[PDB]
């Protein structure tokens, strides 16, 4: 768990900080990236530096700011096409209770997005009763 | 027989404004209407079972979100119980600490926040807004777009604002297929001024979401929220899919806030019979709720709703103190046209301006209005001057500073270059020399050479429909003999993988060092403390042209 | 009175047809734009330009939004050819495609006291021209600082009437164009 | 090859401003000068023997004048030793009464509160200003005049002012032979226009003097004092003259207050090295010292002075702040033109508009400035309706409304007839009923019929030289059919006897009421407190002209 | 002695302002004046009236107003004429150290304006030491 | 230099005169006004419109004071008319007469910056026509509300230079054109 103290990560902790492929900070030169040495798949924020920010947001007394970076964490993991298509799923009119629900489970056992998950099983119970599932505009 | 005096009166700009009176039914009042709810919260085994009147059997998206995610419900009857007067009274007491409000603030309800605020004066609110701007340092956004989403222009455009003082800046497009070039653009220049601003690209949410995957912008400002269930969902969203969709950007690596802004529901139909301000309390909570770290707010595009009747701008003024309040780093607008008068456009400006918040405007136009594809800004390029005299003239740090003819000429053509370099590289419509001339000097479009709208058109849908990331230009800027910016446009790059810029009003200044509202705490403790325009600032924001030395 | 509600508008069946698609008040309510130009002849130079490019032109009447977004989109799932032409009372138009984002377009006119009869029959011409899939260059972009300054509240007011013509559940209206 | 930006920003008018680099040699810096004496006070046998550095043996009349009479010498030595940062605390502190602040203010020294308000911000100083302001209610002040003398448009454009709103009007003279006119035709329309509405007519001192001693004036305002020993003597008095002077106004049963301002002692060649706010503080200690009520500041004529240099608005709102913190009336300035730019003059006016001032405005001009003789006003005929919109979206009272043509022309012309009958009875150059009716649709002396000003010249010089006194006025009215306004200015006649507007900020409103700082005292104590526009006078400034009833 | 709660006089109590004829603030109508039964004569503010004022701002906490008004109570006896020739001899230049510690005498024994007669006599002793008498131009 | 300086003015004898009377500077450390107009033009066209009224013209330099009222009445107490000009080197102009208070006048040009040449002639004969007790039409009112916001800051800076030419006590000289 890190703290304000903790904060600017990039400057008081920067070995807190690799990559996916597992790459330092550092190592992100124009020559590495010339070379190939590193390349696009090397640069994504990992769940683990997303989950040391949402400690330093709780500790700023930020707790909402602190979960929505801990969702993050999670969604570091599903593929840009698939985030996509989750978001897509989630607005007014584009879903079943079932669909949301698959979506859920995928989330959930596909992805041990847990948190990602209960979020969307909650969408789906509220968008039956407030009417903004495919067929209800 | 006429009255000379009327007909003077009568061809003043400010008679061709858009002025009604209240429609109460409609919630077309500003702030403090009847039909607001009294301000309220029951709470049973940790859950609202009641907020402002309303019980949860009748709440909608936006009460059941905001009812479980955005208020501290530990403290919220304690300080539900407190006199709002006594509240508002804290707000602008010079010596109650921010540290002391916050808690109080983030446990009120949509309502009870709103009773509070609606107690005050322009004057009180911002001797307020001065302490709860979250960070201590004020900043500025600015527009850089153009009738002809050109991109030569948007790259010199953008360097000047960077130049100029802007830390972060926005581009979007008149016709949608051209965004990517518009980013590019906008993100190339930007770093040009100064490696280290942000920039967005304002479009369609799934849009933009894939934009920033493939690397062509820093951060997002646009992901709209709203105040009644029915003008959310023509808006297309639920807070829950707008919630998914924050914690998508910040995945990432993505810097990202909120828009919403009084006036919005009416201009969309279903205002619910609420007062905008009250409206525009729910869109604020539902940013708190999701987990959102800012919010920009203040009417923006609608603005010329809240304006056209009784105390519009006070209660613009009141919302973003609602923002800011509530711990939420706060872009104030500032940004959209809804006056021909330059009077009343410059009051409405110093409400911001003068105590300063986060981003005093959240889109001052770097380009002639004309240019403007938002449809106007409340201040444009031909303001500059105007605007370093004021901050000259009450002490008052705009974010901003004089320039040297000189030296804006000098960057415009350097990001005119490299992006031309950035365009051969990638194989993209070729960018002329005579382009980047044009660009180096125009002051608008109507300056520079008409481009193959069709041909970019086709090359900007490549990008996207051929995942053409950011990288492409990461290099071809390389190979380009623009190391320097290739490295900058890197650098921009290890901050997303570092997350410090994620946090609440975070921009990047000096040497890639972040900003933000944990680092740079707001500390305003009455006078000689806080913020105080002093230094080397000061002396930038003096020397403004035409200073004469009487010796 | 030119306009006559037919019947459930049906799904097109051949790529020669771009449909338009007007608020629930076009033509009722409200008979003319934000600045005053009658709906009647609005339509008519819409349908002028569509036909003028060798296509038909199909009315309907959408109820489920008056929002100009969905009330296209409602459109262009009918459209033969995909491409439909959404427009409120008060004048805001958009050209629309099936398959895209409700929120996206082809190309779009937000400020409709801007949009003039010639305007009008350049968007039923390119809306045309998409539906016999070409790359039309996009109608000159409009753009009035002052627009909003002058009738946004003007807008808002129009669109909060037009607006309570509005039925959920209700499917498009094909229209007789008298 | 010159940018095309620059030459478009070149072309905006607040490039034609005057602009300064600051020159401390010559006192050409606004305030906080490294110049100005360190504040230090001290007292032998109940005697000052230093005054902020300065021993009693070099005082000049100034010094003198000041520490014998305008200090509390009980305290002050104990708020001496106060901190200057927690003083400028408790000013803008919404907690800290008046009354409380008042008996520490009073006790300061020249240049002690001049530390203290320095240390403040312009937030901080309207936070504080609606707080210390002595009247709780604010009001407003306006010219009227017009470069012929022409006593048919004054009387006209007097009655129009009162009608907006005006509680205080003053006039002056291109020709001084002229005033004896001009004072009387602004006597007359502005108590058609309202009853109450006190006047007045700028001459040379002596000459002033014996218009209010002959009736046709209703108080004096530009009785003025200044900073340096050099340019006071140049004025052509002393501490000890206008002292004097002030007790002579009041013996005659005429309200008074002096007038200073920032910028002066500068622009008559004698800063004595000092800061315009430093010589500014000494000009207020001299009014507190004389026994006067209220000031006029806030560098009224000078205003291109401190305006030419840094932070010099700041400082404009400084000086007026730091008059009302010593519980005197201000009457704020935004009377005269120093900028060619909208912005830039809004932006000057706001400082003391939004918190409100005993007088917003000692001098918004009631005719198009091309007729204003004070060489231009901050604000003008023209800006009427901009200033009631503005009140209306920031809900602050501005002291103005809105006005029908229909009402304006009728008073308008009520005032013609009525100054036509005064001249008709004391037999002076008549006023043709062309002249009425000119006057009664004009917008300025452009559409007034030329008059022979050699004729009026003569008969202006007699009123003086055969001593013809407001009676006269008040007679010719009765046998002219205007029995109302001949018992109107009666009644003001008796103000004069009474002497309740002869303090602080008196105004005379509604039935003959006076309101002044005594019987309506600011009791300004944080949100929801203190004076708030509502009521009907909140609706009064809602009806601007063209709000549309969205039906 | 006058209150800040017998504020305003005209309202709490007019018949505290009454002219050495015994005349009201009533008196003072269109119709006294057309029959000249109240003429300019009958319309001067007198001492007292001044020093009931002054009380009152000494009771507002405003003694520098009160003395204000106190000196103003013993220049109503002086001439209008004489007013302006006193206020003339005071500016810079005009008179030599003899003529105002004339006038000081002339304000006081004939004048009885004790308080205003030293206030000239302050001024004469500082015109010299400042330079501010005829001849010192 | 077309101004030399020929001892201390005396009182004037006959009342067919009018004495201008310029600043410290007038001439000397300065040329021309506040808009450029040369010293030298402008006093030409006073001394004109002076003695095309048929009234002789007397000019001097006083330095007891840079104010331009006490400037005219250090002059109008030498002038055998009673009537004097003052006029300071950024060019502002008044037209004085002997026994009116020092900051009174019969007329006063508070605007440099709008005087030209024909106005400085106008100014001379208003004078000379005052010297014959006539009573002129005044010279047309000039007035800019801009004027201040471009030239106020000047205009204290020329002032403060001319005003460094002040000596007390120094009766005003006589001078030859
Ligand atoms: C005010 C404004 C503007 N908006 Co919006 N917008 C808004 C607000 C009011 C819209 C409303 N539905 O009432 C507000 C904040 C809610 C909004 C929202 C959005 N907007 C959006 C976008 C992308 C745009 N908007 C602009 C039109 C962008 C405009 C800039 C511009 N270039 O004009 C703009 C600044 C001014 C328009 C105006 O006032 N015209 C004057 C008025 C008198 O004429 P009007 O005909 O009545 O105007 C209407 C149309 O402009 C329409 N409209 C506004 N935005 C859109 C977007 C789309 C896709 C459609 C079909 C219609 C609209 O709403 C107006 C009022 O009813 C845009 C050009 C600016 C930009 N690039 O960001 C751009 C369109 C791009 C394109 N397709 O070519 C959003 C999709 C953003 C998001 N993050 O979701 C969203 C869509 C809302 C919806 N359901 O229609
Ligand atoms: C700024 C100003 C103005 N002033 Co004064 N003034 C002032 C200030 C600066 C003057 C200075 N001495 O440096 C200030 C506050 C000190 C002042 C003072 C006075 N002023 C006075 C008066 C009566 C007038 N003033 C105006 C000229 C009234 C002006 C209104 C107008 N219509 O012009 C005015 C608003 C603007 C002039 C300006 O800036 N022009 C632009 C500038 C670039 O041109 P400039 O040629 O250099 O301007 C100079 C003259 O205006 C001159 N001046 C100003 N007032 C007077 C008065 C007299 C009698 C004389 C001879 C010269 C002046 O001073 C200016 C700078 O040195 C006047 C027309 C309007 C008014 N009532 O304010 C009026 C003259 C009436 C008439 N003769 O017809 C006082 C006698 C008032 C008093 N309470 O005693 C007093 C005289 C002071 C003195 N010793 O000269
Ligand atoms: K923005
Ligand atoms: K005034
Ligand atoms: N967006
Ligand atoms: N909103
Ligand atoms: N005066
Ligand atoms: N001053």
């Amino acid at each position: 768990s890190a703290r304000v103290s903790d904060y600017p990560l990039a400057n008081k902790h920067p070995e807190w900080v690799k990559t996916a492929t597992n790459k330092t900070l550092d190592d992100f030169t124009l020559e590495n990236v010339l070379s190939n040495k590193v390349t696009a798949q090397d640069m994504r924020i990992t769940p683990e530096t997303l989950r040391l920010q949402a400690s330093i947001a709780k500790d700023a007394g930020r707790d909402r700011l602190a979960m929505n970076f801990e969702r993050a964490a999670e969604l570091t993991a599903v593929p840009d096409d698939r985030i996509l298509e989750i978001y897509n799923a989630l607005r007014p009119y584009r879903s079943t209770k079932e669909e949301l629900l698959a979506i859920a489970d995928d989330l959930e056992s596909r992805y041990q997005a847990k948190i990602c998950a209960a979020f969307v099983r909650e969408a789906a119970t509220l968008y039956v009763e407030r009417k903004k599932l495919k067929g209800d505009d | 027989m006429r009255s000379k005096r009327f007909e003077a009166l009568a061809k003043r700009p400010v008679n061709q404004d858009g002025f009604v009176k209240e429609w109460i039914e409609e919630g077309f009042i500003a702030m403090e209407s009847p039909n607001d709810p009294k301000p309220s919260i029951k709470i049973v085994n940790g859950a609202v079972t009641e907020l402002d009147g309303k019980p949860v059997s009748d709440f909608d998206l936006i009460d059941h979100f905001i009812a479980r995610y955005g208020i501290n419900l530990n403290r919220a009857e304690e300080v539900m119980a407190m006199d709002s007067v006594k509240l508002a009274n804290m707000l602008c007491d010079p010596n109650v600490k921010r540290s002391e409000i916050v808690p109080l603030t983030t446990a009120m309800t949509p309502a009870k926040i709103v009773e509070v605020v609606s107690h005050m004066n322009v004057v009180e609110m911002m001797m307020a807004m001065q302490k709860m701007r979250a960070r201590r340092t004020p900043s500025q956004q600015a527009h850089v777009t153009n009738v002809k989403d050109n991109p030569v222009q948007i790259a010199a455009d953008a360097a000047e604002g960077a130049w100029r003082g802007f830390d972060e800046q926005e581009t979007t497009v008149a016709v949608a297929r051209y965004a990517p070039f518009n980013a590019i653009a906008l993100l190339v220049g930007s770093q040009v001024g100064r490696p280290g601003v942000l920039t967005q690209c304002s479009l369609e949410e799934a849009t933009e979401l894939k934009l920033g995957m493939l690397g062509h912008t820093c951060y997002a400002e646009t992901i709209s929220v709203y105040g009644t269930e029915p003008v959310f969902t023509d808006g297309d969203d639920t807070p829950w899919s707008k919630g998914f969709l924050a914690s998508s950007y910040a995945s990432r690596g993505l810097k990202m806030r909120f828009t919403s802004g009084s006036g919005s529901e009416v201009q969309m139909g279903y205002a619910e019979g609420k007062s905008m301000l009250y409206l525009e309390a729910r869109c604020i909570y539902i940013t708190k709720a999701a987990g959102v770290q800012g919010l920009q707010n203040g009417s923006v595009s609608c603005i010329g709703v809240p304006s056209a009747v009784p105390s519009g701008i006070r209660a613009v003024l009141a919302e973003n103190l609602i923002c800011s309040s509530l711990d939420l780093e706060c872009a104030s607008s500032n940004d959209q046209t809804f006056t021909h008068s330059d009077m009343r456009r410059t009051a409405r400006l110093l409400m911001q301006f003068l105590p300063g918040t986060d981003f005093i405007s959240s889109g001052y136009s770097a380009v002639p209005n004309y240019d403007n594809m938002f449809a106007g800004s409340n201040e444009d390029a031909e303001d500059f001057d105007d605007y370093n005299v004021i901050q000259r003239d009450l002490k008052v740090d705009g974010g901003l500073r004089p320039v040297r003819e000189e030296d804006v000429i000098a960057i415009r053509n350097k990001a005119a270059r490299a992006l031309q370099a950035v365009f051969a590289g990638m194989g993209l419509p070729p960018i002329t020399d005579e382009e980047v001339e044009a660009a180096t000097y125009a002051h608008g479009s109507k300056d520079m050479p008409e481009r193959n709208i069709v041909e970019d058109i086709k090359f900007a849908q490549e990008i996207i429909n051929k995942n053409r990331n950011g990288l492409e230009v990461v290099k071809a800027l390389a190979q380009g003999g623009f190391t320097d910016v290739a490295q900058d446009m890197l650098n921009i790059q290890k901050a997303k993988l570092t997350g410090d810029y994620l946090h609440t009003s975070a921009i990047i200044v000096g040497d890639g060092q972040v900003l933000s509202a944990v680092n740079d705490v707001n500390d305003y403790a009455g006078p000689a403390t806080g913020y105080r325009l002093q230094g080397e600032r000061w002396e930038e924001i003096k020397n403004i042209p035409g200073a004469l030395d009487p010796n | 009175g030119f306009l006559t509600e037919v019947g459930e508008a049906r799904q097109g069946t051949q790529q020669d047809e771009v449909i338009i698609a007007v608020g629930p008040a076009f033509g009722l309510a409200q008979t003319v734009n934000i600045v005053g130009i009658p709906h009647k002849s609005i339509l008519r130079e819409v349908i002028a330009g569509i036909e003028e490019e060798g296509i038909k032109a199909r009315v309907i009447r959408c109820f489920k939004s008056s929002d100009v977004a969905f009330v296209a989109v409602e459109g262009n799932r009918l459209s033969g050819s995909g491409i439909s032409i959404g427009i409120q009372s008060k004048g805001t138009t958009v050209i629309h495609q099936q398959g895209l984002p409700p929120l996206s377009n082809l190309e779009l006119f937000p400020q409709a006291p801007l949009l003039t009869l010639e305007t009008y029959r350049q968007i039923g011409k390119n809306a045309a021209r998409y539906a016999k899939r070409e790359s039309p260059q996009p109608v000159p972009t409009l753009n009035d600082q002052m627009a909003r300054p002058k009738y946004q509240a003007k807008s808002a007011i129009l669109h909060i009437k037009e607006t309570k013509y509005v039925v959920t559940g209700k499917n498009p209206q094909e229209l007789r164009v008298a």
